[PDB]
C-alpha cells in the first residue's frame, strides 16, 4: 500500500511514470 | 473549498493523466530544494532500496558545475580546484564531517547541495595555484590564532557560554565545517535569549543570535598578512603575537563579513578606525540618519509585503498600558549634524591583535541598536483614545538618546537619557523638575530590564514602579 | 484642556504647522493673543526638554513667531527663563529662533506691550 | 461501508496523481500545505488498511462461517 508507494516516491525522485502505473495497479490490487 | 478544487483538478487529469503529466515532464527536460523540504514531510520512514542515486549525484554537479569522477560504486568524487571530496589539493581529506554524513545517509539530498554551495563560495578566491594554496593557509593561521585566544580566556576563567559571547575575548567560535566558515558571535540579545527563558548549555545554535563570519576575501590592494600561526609564545594573561616576517603581500586582506548588515554612526567609524587604518567603505558611499537605517534592520528581519508607512511614529502595546515612540530622527546632535551612518557589512584587519579592540566598539554600537531597535514595530495601532502614553527618542550626542515621557503622577515632562557606554552597561539618568513625586529608583528599573529584554519594556517598568509607589 | 495636552497631542498624531494652527484655534475659542495662556512657554518647555530640541515643536514655534500669533516679547521672556546652559544644541536653537525676530522687534499695539518689549529686550 | 471504502481510496489516487502534475508543474507553501494534506488523508488511509488487514482475520472468518453454514443446512 502507502509502504509500496514510499518505494514509488523513491523511484519517482531517481527518475517514475511505470511506478505510478505500478500504483494504479496496486489500487486494482 | 480549495481541497475540493484540488479533486477538482484531479478529475480534470482524469478527463485528459499523472502518465501524460511525466510525459510532459520529460519534453521539458528536452526542451531542488522543494523536493528535499517536503522528503522531510513524508519521511515516516526512509528510501532504503537505492538503485542508482549516483545518477542524481552526477546531476547534482552537472547543475553545479562541478567535475565528477568515480572510483567503484562506493567513492564518488567531486572535483575543483582545492574543492574535491568524495562521498564513500595541498591538504590532507580534513573530516568525516558528521554533518554531511547524516545528511546522505538519511533522505536530504538538498542539505548535501547547500554545504556544496557553501565550498564553492569560501572558494570562490580570485588568486589561483600557488597564489590560493598560500592565501588559504593564511585563513589556517588566523584560525588557529583566534581558536588559542578564545581557549586562553576559558583557562582564565571558565565562563559559561553566554559570558563568553557577551563579554569575552573574541566569542563563541565554532571551528570551520565544511563550506561553513568559522563564526563568532559577537552579543545575544536578552529579549531573544529567551523564546516564547533558554538555557544555553554548550548546545547554542548557529543562528540563536548576532553572528559574525571570518574569511579570506581578495582585495584591490596589496596587504601582508602572517602565513604561519603567530601565536607561537603566549603571555598567560591575554595574548601576545610574534612580529611579522612569516608573511607575504597575497593582494587580500582578512574579513569579518556580517550576514546581514549592521546599521553603524559616523562617530562609530572613527573610534574603529583610531585602531585600524584599512578603509572600511574607502570610497565614501552615502550617510543619512541613523534611526532610519536602525528601523529598516528591524522592521526587515520580518518580512510584510506592506510597508509599514511608520512616518516614525512606532505604536507598541504591552501586557499593561499602550505607547506609542517617535523616533525623532533629524534632531541636532552638539555639533549641529543629526546622527548620520551607514550599513556595514565587511570590517576588514591584517592581524587578530587589532581585533579585541575594533570587537569592543562593534560591541557597544550593536548594544544601542538593539535597545532602540526593540521599540520599532509593525502597529496599526488607530483612534487609540485609552491609554496610549506616548514617549520619544531624541540622539542628542552620538552614545546617547533621551526618551521624553509625561511625569506618571504629576504634570512636567520628564526625560531619561541613556547612554550605550558598555554593551551591558548602558547608564541611564532620569531628569525630574525640583517639585515632582520620586518616579523611580534606578536600580529597580535595572533588575527588571536584565531579568526581561528590550528598551519598548524599560518604559513600561519605569511607569509601573511610579503607579506602585 | 491645557497646553500641554494640546501641544502633546499636536506631536502624537504628526500635525502640520498650519494643522496645528487651525486645531489650536478649534481647541480655545478665546484667542488671549495666545500669550495670556503663555503659548511660548509650554512650546519652549516641550521642545527643550528631550536634550536635542525635536524639530517638530520648534517649527510650531517658527510658525507662531513669523506668523503674528504670539508676541515677541512673550518668546524673549521665555527664552530668558531657559539657562541651563550645558547644551549646546537648544542654545544655537534659541539664538536661531532670536535670529528670527531679531533686527526688527516692531510691537504694534498697545504701550504696555511696548514697555514689555523693552524689558524683555 | 464498502463503497464508502472504494471512494476514500480513488479520492487518494486522484489527489496524489493532481500533486504529482503540481509538482512536475513547479520543478511552495501550497506545495508544501498539498504535503501535510496529504499525509493525513494517506495515514488515515493506512488506519484503513489496517482496517483491511484485521478483516482478513475477524471478518474472513466470519464470512467463512457463513458460507460454511449455508451448505451445511442444505
Amino acid at each position: 500500500f502507502l509502504p509500496l508507494v514510499h518505494n514509488i516516491i523513491k523511484c519517482m525522485d531517481k527518475d517514475q511514470d511505470l511506478n505510478a502505473l505500478k500504483s494504479k495497479f496496486q489500487e486494482m490490487r | 473549498l480549495s481541497k475540493m478544487s484540488s479533486l477538482l483538478e484531479r478529475l480534470h487529469a482524469k478527463f485528459n493523466p499523472w502518465s501524460e503529466t511525466i510525459k510532459l515532464v520529460r519534453q521539458v527536460m528536452e526542451k531542488q530544494h522543494l523536493v528535499s523540504c517536503l522528503e522531510t514531510l513524508q519521511k515516516a520512514l526512509k528510501v532504503t532500496s537505492l538503485p542508482a542515486m549516483t545518477d542524481r549525484l552526477e546531476s547534482i554537479a552537472r547543475q553545479n558545475g562541478l567535475g565528477s569522477h568515480l572510483s567503484a560504486s562506493g567513492t564518488e568524487c567531486y572535483i575543483t580546484s582545492d574543492m574535491f571530496y568524495v562521498e564513500v589539493h595541498h591538504g590532507e581529506n580534513p573530516v568525516s564531517c558528521p554533518e554531511l554524513v547524516q545528511q546522505l545517509r538519511e533522505k536530504n539530498f538538498d542539505e548535501f547541495s547547500k554545504h556544496l554551495k557553501g565550498l564553492v563560495n569560501l572558494y570562490n578566491l580570485p588568486g589561483d595555484n600557488k597564489l590560493k594554496t598560500k592565501m588559504y593557509l593564511a585563513l589556517q593561521s588566523l584560525e588557529q590564532d583566534l581558536s588559542k585566544m578564545a581557549i586562553m580566556y576559558w583557562k582564565a576563567t571558565n565562563a559559561g557560554p553566554l559570558d563568553k559571547i557577551l563579554h569575552g575575548s573574541v566569542g563563541y567560535l565554532t571551528p570551520r565545517s565544511g563550506g561553513h566558515l568559522m563564526n563568532l558571535k559577537y552579543y545575544v540579545s536578552p529579549s531573544d535569549l529567551l523564546d516564547d527563558i533558554i538555557l544555553h548549555e554548550n548546545n547554542v545554535s548557529r543562528s540563536l543570535g548576532m553572528n559574525a563570519s571570518v574569511t579570506i576575501e581578495g582585495t584591490s590592494a596589496v596587504y601582508k598578512l602572517p602565513i604561519a600561526p603567530l601565536i607561537m609564545g603566549s603571555h598567560p594573561v591575554d595574548n601576545k603575537w610574534t612580529p611579522s616576517f612569516n608573511s607575504v603581500d597575497l593582494p587580500a586582506c582578512f574579513f569579518l563579513k556580517f550576514p546581514q548588515p549592521i546599521p553603524v554612526s559616523r562617530a562609530f567609524v572613527q573610534k574603529l578606525q583610531n585602531c585600524t587604518g584599512i578603509p572600511l567603505f574607502e570610497t565614501q558611499p552615502t550617510y543619512a540618519p541613523l534611526y532610519e537605517l536602525i528601523t529598516q534592520f528591524e522592521l526587515s528581519k520580518d518580512p510584510d509585503p506592506i510597508p509599514l508607512n511608520h512616518n516614525m511614529r512606532f505604536y507598541a502595546a504591552l501586557p499593561g498600558q499602550q505607547h506609542c515612540y517617535f523616533l525623532n530622527k533629524d534632531a541636532p546632535l552638539p555639533d549641529g549634524r543629526s546622527l548620520q551612518g551607514t550599513l556595514v557589512s565587511k570590517i576588514t584587519f591584517q592581524h587578530p591583535g587589532r581585533v579585541p579592540l575594533i570587537l569592543n566598539l562593534i560591541r557597544h554600537q550593536v548594544a544601542y541598536n538593539t535597545l532602540i531597535g526593540s521599540c520599532v514595530k509593525r502597529t496599526i495601532l488607530k483612534e487609540d483614545s485609552p491609554g496610549l502614553l506616548q514617549f520619544e527618542v531624541c540622539p542628542l550626542s552620538e552614545s546617547r538618546f533621551s526618551v521624553s515621557f509625561q511625569h506618571p503622577v504629576n504634570d512636567s515632562l520628564v526625560c531619561v537619557v541613556m547612554d550605550v557606554q558598555d554593551s551591558t552597561h548602558v547608564s541611564c539618568k532620569l531628569y525630574k523638575g525640583l517639585s515632582d513625586a520620586l518616579i523611580c529608583t534606578d536600580d529597580f528599573i535595572a533588575k527588571v530590564v536584565q531579568r526581561c529584554m528590550s528598551i519598548p519594556v524599560t518604559m513600561r517598568a519605569i511607569r509601573r514602579k511610579a503607579e506602585t509607589i | 484642556v491645557n497646553l500641554k495636552q494640546a501641544i502633546l497631542q499636536a506631536w502624537k498624531e504628526r500635525w502640520s504647522d498650519y494643522q496645528w494652527a487651525i486645531n489650536m484655534k478649534k481647541f480655545f475659542p478665546k484667542g488671549a493673543t495666545w500669550d495670556i495662556l503663555n503659548l511660548a512657554d509650554a512650546l519652549l518647555e516641550q521642545a527643550m526638554i528631550g536634550p536635542s530640541p525635536n524639530p517638530l515643536i520648534l517649527s510650531y514655534l517658527k510658525y507662531a513667531i513669523s506668523s503674528q500669533m504670539v508676541s515677541y516679547s512673550s518668546v524673549l521672556t521665555a527664552i530668558s527663563k531657559f539657562d541651563d546652559f550645558s547644551r549646546d544644541l537648544c542654545v544655537q536653537a534659541l539664538l536661531d529662533i532670536m535670529d528670527m525676530f531679531c533686527d526688527r522687534l516692531s510691537c504694534h499695539g498697545k504701550a504696555e506691550e511696548c514697555i514689555g518689549l523693552c524689558r524683555a529686550l | 461501508t464498502r463503497e464508502r471504502l472504494l471512494s476514500a481510496l480513488e479520492d487518494l489516487e486522484v489527489l496524489s496523481r493532481e500533486l504529482i502534475e503540481m509538482l512536475a508543474i513547479s520543478r511552495e507553501n501550497q506545495v508544501l500545505e498539498l504535503l501535510i494534506h496529504r499525509d493525513g488523508e494517506f495515514q488515515e488511509l493506512m488506519k484503513l488498511a489496517l482496517n483491511q488487514g484485521k478483516i482478513h482475520h475477524e471478518m474472513q472468518v466470519l464470512e467463512k462461517e457463513v458460507e460454511k453454514r449455508d451448505s451445511d443446512i442444505q
